[PDB]
């Protein structure tokens, strides 16, 4: 469950995990780091 | 580069070795030394180029997945290319192994001694702060969930100090200073566990047997196999206090309860039902070396003597072919070749169906599969 | 006609310069396309909340490190003084 | 019926035990004795009811083909249904073993010690008539081609007397001849005495103090080097300077197969260069590197020279069916190791991974290292050889 489009399927979860006043786990910020870097690389996240 | 090694110990964790070779030659912190060796493996072309670890927590090859080969290559090169005299750097490395422990659990070997993976302290590894201060190195045994007292100081291992609410030498530096407050870390059924921990190191203890230090952890993992969790040292030492008596009582008590509480009658009773957990939970520890695997030895001895006691109730226990391939190391292919050659007796004519008894398979193992160490003569001349 | 090429440093060459130009830009703030705005919001807000909670310093550092040590010079540093 | 055994000797042939228990209780001839026990298992329910042998020579369940299980069952049944004190009967029965020796040769286990079938004396077993008359029992060692001198008497084992073929299973453990009635009184010796003594668990200092099971592995291996004709002086000299002799042998073999290699070096395989030695020492009795001393030294030599000449030894081509024997695993487990990319298949099989188990695809160095982690088993361990001479 550590590809890109899988951790993008959980972006709604990450929104609320960040939105909490408490800091998130180290692994989840690693997941979000990879997600942000994959956005920085840009590309096509489509399913035709 | 060129380094000098310090006073090599036998029982010294690899991370401890890298600490005391970093802080010996030229480096302030061991992390810098890891980057230095990575640059070294850059200079001389290599494959550890990429995957050589720079965090100290993950140096042992069991940490890298699909890169353990490269890390052992790296340690080999380091050992004969970077020191005035070659160190035994690879023998200290905890790496995986192919052999399992009896119920579906993998194992990790260090030096000549293979431990179960079930007890490895994936995190929060303790320390003997005294032994740190005197010897100056971290013994490997601290990594395993049996070694709960220092076999040399009979002190419980300090896992968390007061200054450092959790401590480990892999970040400390083989010295007594906590993470937050710089100060000596040295603080503090005791004997019921001290003997067990001393016996876990290569040593002797009065109630526990003189098995190879690879089979001692096998005993421990088997005990946790009986005691569904919670390895306590007292029940262990008292269980080995009356050794041939306690285990015989155990197999009797487990065997008698199964025979009453069995839901299907005697002739179709199977051996994973009766003697189900003991037999297959002892069959492969470090290995079925009957001289060392004292548990399987005693179990097979007890079964052999009572093979024909009650209508041969033991002997005529149906075990499926796949359980014969475990009882005697073999392939379903090879037992198939044996039964079509008419070596075994598939009681009903005509592959994972229960078609063979225990007795015909036990005598089969006696006849055609008795190995060098998986050998009958090791247990018959016992107590 | 396999045409294998060979690029070696000339004989008297004192050294060798390698020039390039890398541009960081804020093109990650808004998706270049989202035929459904409902997902565009949850990504622009994702980026905003990431930046607020865990600032850009980690990705920025891990990029600028590759820039500032020779890592774009892929293999040309194996044997370099 | 009820039997009793005299002075149970641990180092004794099964046939000899049966002889001295037949003559002890009530039987003048052993044939009647075995016949009587066959009937004793006749009235009893058993499966040896059919295939039980009456010939003394063919009782050891390695002679029993397709029926060793039933005969071992019979042996136990007697060991607990026929004696005052339970006899060590199944302990002396030389029988089949699933384990094998180095090149495709089966093995026979007796007690705790397993021997290569290749040296078993299928026929014409000798005897030590001095030992026979003095003891009254025939040790098992007389069955094996290594024990040709008696470690107890320094006398060569005799096969025939002036009785033109003497055999204990047909004589009766006495000094008497086949076609005449008289005693058997008759008879590089020193190089053979040490070997034949060391072949029983003992100490002959020019020979290693390995478990007595790996000693027969050594002898079968030496038969492997010199294609046949195991003679003891070569053995004792090859083990006189042990950390030097095998080193010279392996050095000369690798140099010879390198010099005359019909292939370049980048494609030089391990099968040809260093082929017979490695794959001929990988499982002498089993690959315990503490005992399997020759695999131990060969692996030490190769490790100490993995990267010597731009990776000569290291870059040696190895096939999957050689990885499966250098480090115990099935080619399906190797498939699982190479889809997990723990292995380095130097050539790309692009579509869907069609596993070719025969094409030379891995490097030996990268398989030696893969043995050093992921496969260093209990005793097949590196730390056994490195801390040696
Ligand atoms: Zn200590
Ligand atoms: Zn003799």
């Amino acid at each position: 469950g550590k590809d890109f489009f899988s951790i993008l399927q959980q972006a709604e979860h990450y929104i609320e995990v960040l939105s909490a006043n408490k800091t998130p786990a180290q692994e989840t910020i690693n997941d979000m780091h990879f997600l942000m870097a994959n956005l920085i690389k840009g590309g096509m996240f489509q399913h035709k | 580069m060129f380094l000098q090694r310090p006073k090599p110990y036998s029982d010294e964790s690899l991370e401890s070795f890298f600490i005391r070779v970093a802080n010996k030659n030229g480096y302030g912190d061991v992390h810098r030394f890891l980057e230095a060796t990575k640059r070294f493996l850059q200079d001389i072309d290599h494959n550890g180029y990429q995957t050589f670890p720079t965090d100290i927590t993950r140096i042992n090859p069991y940490s890298a997945k699909n890169s353990s080969s490269a890390r052992t290559a790296s340690f080999l090169k380091l050992a004969q290319l970077t020191f005035n005299e070659p160190p035994e750097l690879l023998g200290l490395a905890i790496n995986r192994t192919n052999m399992k422990y009896s119920p579906s659990t993998s194992a990790v070997v260090r030096g000549a001694e293979v431990f179960p993976r079930s007890l490895l302290r994936t995190h929060s590894i303790p320390c003997c702060p005294l032994c740190l201060r005197e010897n100056g190195y971290a013994s490997y045994l601290w990594h395993f969930q049996g070694y709960e007292y220092c076999h040399s100081h009979n002190v419980p291992l300090i896992t968390t100090c007061s200054c450092g609410k959790e401590f480990d030498y892999r970040v400390s530096g083989l010295k007594g200073i906590c993470c937050k407050c710089k100060e000596p870390i040295t603080l503090t059924g005791h004997e019921a566990a001290c003997t067990v921990s001393n016996w876990l190191a290569g040593h002797e203890s009065k109630p526990l047997p003189n098995l190879p230090k690879s089979y001692r952890w096998g005993l421990v993992h088997w005990w946790m196999g009986i005691k569904d969790s919670e390895f306590d040292h007292f029940s262990f030492v008292q269980f080995f206090s009356n050794w041939p008596r306690s285990f015989h009582s155990i197999i009797e008590d487990e065997v008698e309860f199964n025979l009453e509480h069995a839901v299907v009658s005697t002739s179709e009773l199977r051996l994973k039902d009766l003697l189900g957990r003991l037999f297959f939970g002892s069959i492969r520890l470090p290995e079925r070396n009957l001289q060392h695997n004292i548990i399987l030895g005693e179990l097979l001895c007890y079964l052999e003597n009572r093979l024909w006691q009650d209508k041969g109730l033991i002997a005529n226990l149906k075990m499926n072919a796949l359980e014969a391939t475990v009882m005697l190391n073999c392939s379903l292919d090879q037992i198939a070749s044996m039964v079509e050659q008419r070596i075994l007796k598939p009681n009903r004519k005509s592959v994972t169906d229960y078609l063979f008894h225990f007795g015909d398979i036990f005598c089969l193992w006696l006849a055609e599969f008795q190995s060098d160490e998986f050998n009958r003569s090791f247990y018959v001349s016992r107590w | 006609p396999h045409q294998v090429d060979f690029c070696h440093v000339p004989y008297g060459a004192s050294h060798i310069e390698c020039s390039f130009s890398v541009s960081f830009s804020s093109e990650l703030r808004q998706p270049y396309k989202c035929n459904s705005s409902k997902v565009k919001q949850t990504l622009v807000q994702l980026v905003e909340l990431y930046e607020t909670k865990i600032g850009w310093t980690e990705l920025a550092t891990r990029y600028l490190m590759n820039i500032c040590n020779g890592k774009w010079l892929w293999k040309n540093t194996r044997k370099a003084y």
